[PDB]
This record gives structure tokens, C-alpha cells and sequence, in this order.
């Protein structure tokens, strides 16, 4: 166990910046949490240990893909000029905390009052709202998450054609995987918090500007996150508040164990489909800027094997509670009948 | 079709409201 | 709730039998259980109470329908002169449960260990060892249950185009049933018990011989009867132990309800699709002789009609388990997958 | 097809050892 508590290195030290600019970031930047973490490895493009990492479905850290080399001057004033006058989708919070809810599941739980508000705006208006913040001392947080369609400037889609795509799009062809189906811009204040949640997307996240600190776990650890039924508006996010763990109710968030990074301007998180991940930007680090890349996973192969892996699992257990869902007539019907069928019966 | 198959598929949600 | 401890009358007072034969049966030959019950209704077959009760899908007590006239004179002398030679299944118990499994899942608990062994066996047989027992004061305890086929003597077939062949066809064909798909002969000793369970069939339940008190449980009581795993040799039936209930494990047996009554020779028992039911010859009362009608259920209706009924989810509770075993390549694992699904979610 | 139906698609089991 000596060697346990000294192999849950957290990201390790912070990296040293060329030139001699010191430390990226410290460790009093990071929240604290109750879990143990290990370090995700940072790995180069061309090392063949990154290859079998993200083949394997595993995360990964690359440093040197390229994938955004052209966004890497973006900052606010740059996007603001040529990132066109489109719809900017920004959600607001009281907290650090911006918890994933989905509008369009609110009407099956109306006791549900979310504490994020979406706010449809110009990105002028977001940086004017972002500065009025700061220059009032308000504890106003805010977080703009919007795909990138055909409304952007004619710079902002020369930066886009400048991704490394011979190298994206070589990996979703050595995957299977499908289509891209978008590119979530995520430009969010220092301290903001995405709390634990999957997807069901591969994800490459490319990191532009500033420091987030990804905390993964894999989706074996289903039975240790909770998350909330599958028609509650935060479907795939974890039930369990990370500041203030509740044991009672979650148990087996003691038995939790994550894989953790920093990742910077230049660095590519390989998020694999279905792996947890809580994303937070660093205390008093400025601003942050994420590009992800949202590609439809391989199909379901022909032949199964047996043992299921256990995103397998996962994606059984999502579809018996749609369809229960669906034969019940009313989302609120599958807890009961689940219940029924457990009680003495299997537990 | 395959009950196996049908149980299996995987979705595609995201953190990425939908219109 | 005084005049709810009365309305729970039992069966009643016992029925007393023309030419002032006295009571056909007492009290004392019925055993003892925790929860109360109500008597079945007895009616006629041309009073209009007992077809809305049958369309309904709610068990009555039918008194004259001559369903199975010619085979009252059934005895074990006159049935083993006519009955042909054919193999009768006939289960031998050291106790007076017999519970019901299913042979072909019993690969799948290996750690089961049945206390009722089937043994086919001459009809001839089967009086010979009922005899030997009896000589011998012995304990053993048999129970034939043998679906009747093309292998009985000629009288017995006679017997059967003797039924009440008219009436039931026009039962069957008023609700829509599929197909009759057996008649099970049943010849068991005084004290014997078939414990809790349902069938997936309509059944009319033809009382020839004996005395035979039915306990039913409408399918709306599935939370209190706490069926087995539908993969597990006892799939259908009551894990609860009706002379020593574990209400730690089943708590909520403590509210179960039953509808009861004590059927003779020439009563017919309707007893519902899904229905669960508890049969016992009555304590010193001979052998029993009974003959059932296992009709198929009419279909599934072309429109749905919501909320759904209670046999309607237990259709769906099943069919979950049975898919899960299926996906999961395995039935042992559909209790913690069920459990992960749950725990902290739905519970 | 209607996953509605299948889920309440009805057994036929009964008390009656198969061969
Ligand atoms: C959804 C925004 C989040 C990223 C993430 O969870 C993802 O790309 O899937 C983050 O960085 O706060
Ligand atoms: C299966 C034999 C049992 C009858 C019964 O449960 C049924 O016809 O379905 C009984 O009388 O002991
Ligand atoms: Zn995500
Ligand atoms: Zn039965």
C-alpha cells in the first residue's frame, strides 16, 4: 500500500514552460477532492505507446498533434473581431459547479430546478457581460459552450482549415469510427467546474488557452459515479457533488479511483466513449479556450464476445430503462417497476 | 430483430444541447 | 375494521351435502396461515355475476356446469382398469409441499437442490406404492401430475367426449383464447400442497374427487409473493414459505390478501391467467382427483391502453429478465447487473 | 419492431414438466 498512495501521482509535477517561464501551474490551483488519482500519460504523436492507448479505448495526453496549431493565438479580443455575429449559447451559474442538464427531459421531472441558465447572445455581448463581472467584483460565473456551424467569420474558418485533419481524420479512420458530428467551442473563467459526466462520443480535446485539470475514471466504475436515471434531464452526469460526497446515499464513491492531467495550450485529451470525466479550469489561471472533436463510435461488431466489456453493460442498462420508459408510458413508472422486480427477488 | 443486438446499440448523446 | 376482520369469512361455512350427509368438510382439515382471505364466489353457470367475473378475469366457483360429469365416478380402481398403460409422472416428496421446477433450468443453479423427485411410472404403480405407503404408516408422500395423451384405454376416452365439451368451447371462443394445450390429471394424497405460483395459461379446474381448498392471490400482489428469478428452476413460483414466512427477506408478505375457497366433486374453479394460487388437499379427507383446462391467453390487443394492468407489467418484468440473461450470455449475471442499474438510482 | 409488444408479449408456462 506504501507504493499505492506514491503511484496515485495526481498529474504529477507541473511541466516546466520552454524559454524558462517557470511553472505552468501549482498544485494550490487544483480543487480538493476525496478520491485518489493517478496520471493520465502525456505522450507524443509518433510514440507508438499513444497508439495502442487509443485503440485500446484508454486516455490519453498528445503534445505534439498540431490538431488546432492555427487557434492557438485565439483570445477574446481575436474571436471577438472573427468569430461573426452568430448565436452564442452561455450558461449561467450562481457556483462553480455548471452541471449538464437536457432542456428537453425537463417536462418529465417539473420538481427539477436547475441552478445553470442558458442565454442565447453575440460573443461581443459575452465578453462585455465577462468584463462587467470583473470589473464589479461579482461572483457571477459564466461558461459559453456553443458548436461551431456555418456563422463564423472568414479567418475563424481559415483557422479551421488549418487543423491538422491528415491526423484527426486518419485515427477516426483507423477506429471505425463514424461521422464528426461537431466541435464544441468552450470558453469558461477560471475556477468553473463540468462536473463528472460520459459521452457518448469519442472526444479529442484540444486544449487552446489556459489550464483545465481533466479527472477521468473508466466506465468499469459505473456502480461507484451514480448517475441519474436515464429521462432525468442530467442523463450520463454523476449524482455524486464531488465537494461534498454523501456516503449514505452513494457508498461506493469510496471505492472511486480516477485518472487525472492538466492539460495546456497545445496538448490533445483523447476522451474515449463512455469514460467519465470531471473538467475544471484552474483557480486563478484566467480564462480558458477548448476545441473537443465529437465523432459517433465504431458500430456494434457482428460477432459479440463474451465476457461484455463494461461499456457494453452500460449501454444494455441505458436501453432497458428507455424502453421501460417507453412500454410504462411515463419515465416515472421505471423506478417503481425496477424495485418491484429487485426486492427480494435478486438483492 | 436480435434482441442482443438491440439491447447492445449505443447512443450518441452529448454535453451539447440539442434546438 | 371490525367488518373487515368478518368479511374475511375464509370459505365460509363448509357446504352441506344433499340427502343430509352432513358437512362435506371442517375447519380443522384446513392448515394455518398468517394472512387473511376472502371466499371465492360460487355461483351457477347461467347466473349472469359468474360470465362477468370470467371476462373480467376473476376467479368464481362454478357449481353446475358438468364440465367433467362422466368422470366423477373416477376412482384409483376404475381409473387403473381403464387408464392404459401409459408412463404417469409422479413426483414423491419427503414433505408435504411440493413445489414446483422446471428440470431443463436446472443447469443453470447448480446449487438447487430439489426435495421432489419425478418418476414415471405404470398407472398400476402408482396404486401399489400409494398402497405400500399406506400399510406402512410411512411418511412418503406422492403427487401424479401426468398431462393426459393418446395412450388411455378406450373408457377414458369416452369419458372425456362426455365432458361438458359445449359450454367450454363457447367459454373459450367468448374471451378470446388460444388453443386448449393440455389437460393435467392430478391425483394426490390427503395433506398434499402445491405452494404459491401462477401459470401463463387460463385454467378451469375441474374438482372430481376429494376436497381441494384454493387460495388465490390476484396478479396485483406480485410486490407480496416475491416469485423466484424467471431463470431459476422455480420461475412462477413463491419463494415465500407459507408455514414459516421470512419477513426479513419478504416484508411485504404482511400484506398479502388471498381469495379462497374449498372446492368437491363437480365444482370448476376458474382461476385467471396470472392468478397465483395455493392448492391443498384438506387434511384427512382421502386422496384428491382433479382435472384441469390450460387454455392459451388471447393476444396481446392491437391498441394499448394506458395505465397499463398488473399482468400486463408482469408480462414486461419477465421479458426484461429474460432479454438480460440473453444480452449478458449469462442468467447468474442479471442480478447485478439489475442491482447496478438500481442502487442509488431508483431506490 | 414495436418494442411496446414485445416487452408485453405473453408466456405460456404452466406447472407441467416438458419433455
Ligand atoms: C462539455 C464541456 C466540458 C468538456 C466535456 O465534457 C467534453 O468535451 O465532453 C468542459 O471542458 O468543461
Ligand atoms: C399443478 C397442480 C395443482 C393445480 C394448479 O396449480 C394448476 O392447475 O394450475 C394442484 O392442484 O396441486
Ligand atoms: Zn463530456
Ligand atoms: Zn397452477
Amino acid at each position: 500500500a506504501t507504493a499505492a498512495e506514491a503511484v496515485a501521482s495526481g498529474s504529477g509535477e507541473p511541466r516546466e514552460e520552454a524559454g524558462a517561464l517557470g511553472p505552468a501551474w501549482d498544485e494550490s490551483q487544483l480543487r480538493s477532492y476525496s478520491f485518489p488519482t493517478r496520471p493520465i500519460p502525456r505522450l507524443s504523436q509518433s510514440d507508438p505507446r499513444a497508439e495502442e492507448l487509443i485503440e485500446n479505448e484508454e486516455p490519453v495526453v498528445l503534445t505534439d498533434t498540431n490538431l488546432v496549431y492555427p487557434a492557438l493565438k485565439w483570445d477574446l479580443e481575436y474571436l471577438q473581431e472573427n468569430i461573426g455575429n452568430g448565436d452564442f449559447s452561455v450558461y449561467s451559474a450562481s457556483t462553480h459547479k455548471f452541471l449538464y442538464y437536457d432542456e428537453k427531459k425537463m417536462a418529465n421531472f417539473q420538481n427539477f430546478k436547475p441552478r445553470s441558465n442558458r442565454e442565447e447572445m453575440k460573443f461581443h455581448e459575452f465578453v462585455e457581460k465577462l468584463q462587467d463581472i470583473q470589473q464589479r467584483g461579482g461572483e457571477e460565473r459564466l461558461y459559453l459552450q456553443q458548436t461551431l456551424n456555418d456563422t463564423v467569420g472568414r479567418k475563424i474558418v481559415m483557422d479551421f482549415l488549418g487543423f491538422n485533419w491528415n491526423w484527426i481524420n486518419k485515427q477516426q479512420g483507423k477506429r471505425g469510427w463514424g461521422q464528426l458530428t461537431s466541435n464544441l467551442l468552450l470558453i469558461g473563467m477560471e475556477g468553473n467546474v463540468t462536473p463528472a459526466h460520459y459521452d457518448e462520443q469519442q472526444n479529442f480535446f484540444a486544449q487552446i488557452k489556459g489550464y483545465k485539470r481533466c479527472i477521468l475514471f473508466p466506465p468499469d466504475q459505473f456502480e461507484c459515479l451514480y448517475p441519474y436515471p436515464v429521462h432525468h434531464p442530467c442523463d450520463r452526469q454523476s449524482q455524486v457533488d464531488f465537494d461534498n460526497p454523501d456516503y449514505e446515499r452513494f457508498p461506493n464513491f469510496q471505492n472511486v479511483v480516477g485518472y487525472e492531467t492538466v492539460v495546456g495550450p497545445g496538448d490533445v485529451l483523447y476522451i474515449p466513449m463512455y469514460w467519465w470525466h470531471h473538467i475544471e479550469s484552474l483557480l486563478n489561471g484566467g480564462i480558458t479556450i477548448t476545441v473537443n472533436f465529437w465523432y459517433k463510435g465504431a458500430p456494434t461488431p457482428k460477432r459479440i464476445e463474451y465476457p461484455l466489456k463494461a461499456h457494453q453493460k452500460v449501454a444494455i442498462m441505458r436501453n432497458i430503462e428507455k424502453m421501460l420508459g417507453e412500454a410504462l408510458g411515463n419515465p416515472q413508472e421505471v423506478g417503481p417497476l425496477l424495485n418491484t422486480m429487485i426486492k427480494g427477488r435478486y438483492n | 430483430l436480435e434482441v442482443v443486438k438491440l439491447l447492445l446499440e449505443a447512443g450518441a448523446d452529448v454535453n451539447a444541447q440539442d434546438k
